[PDB]
């Protein structure tokens, strides 16, 4: 799901260790993470969308 | 926010560590290397050529073409003490 995309991101964390360029980039990688993370939370969440018209 | 481009900007890396100094040594060096030397001098047979080949080689530390040279000079002045004797 969106793991498929994270543990490619992490495994390439793993060796963006390897490359000494970065800067902020494993900041920008971190930021995707933080916001992906919270969608993820949100979206558990979830209340329906309406209330029960039938109980409530 | 969108991953930045540093990773993928390679060419301060070419001459970013020391190795490359080398690198653009010998790819002179050794290419225009032959596979032996082109000749070491030792004999041409100018008839003197032959005086090195057989005394004055690389490995030829042996006393023999100063021993001959001497003689030589030997040769010389004991004449020349018949020519003012």
């Amino acid at each position: 799901a969106k793991s498929a995309a994270n543990k490619l991101d992490w495994a390439k964390v793993i060796s963006s260790l390897r490359i000494t360029g970065s800067t902020a980039t494993q900041l920008s990688s971190f930021k995707k993470r933080n916001d992906e993370a919270r969608r993820q939370l949100l979206e558990l969440q979830s209340q329906p969308t309406e209330v029960d018209f039938s109980h409530y | 926010v969108s991953t930045l481009i540093p990773p993928k900007v390679v060419s301060s890396k070419n001459i970013g560590s020391a190795p490359n100094a080398k690198r653009i040594a010998n790819v002179v060096h050794f290419y225009k290397s032959l596979p032996q030397g082109p000749a070491p001098a030792i004999k041409a047979n100018t008839r003197l050529a032959r005086y090195k080949a057989k005394y004055f080689d690389g490995d030829n530390a042996s006393g023999k073409p100063l021993w001959h040279f001497a003689l030589g000079i030997i040769a010389f002045g004991y004449s020349m003490e018949y020519y003012f004797h």
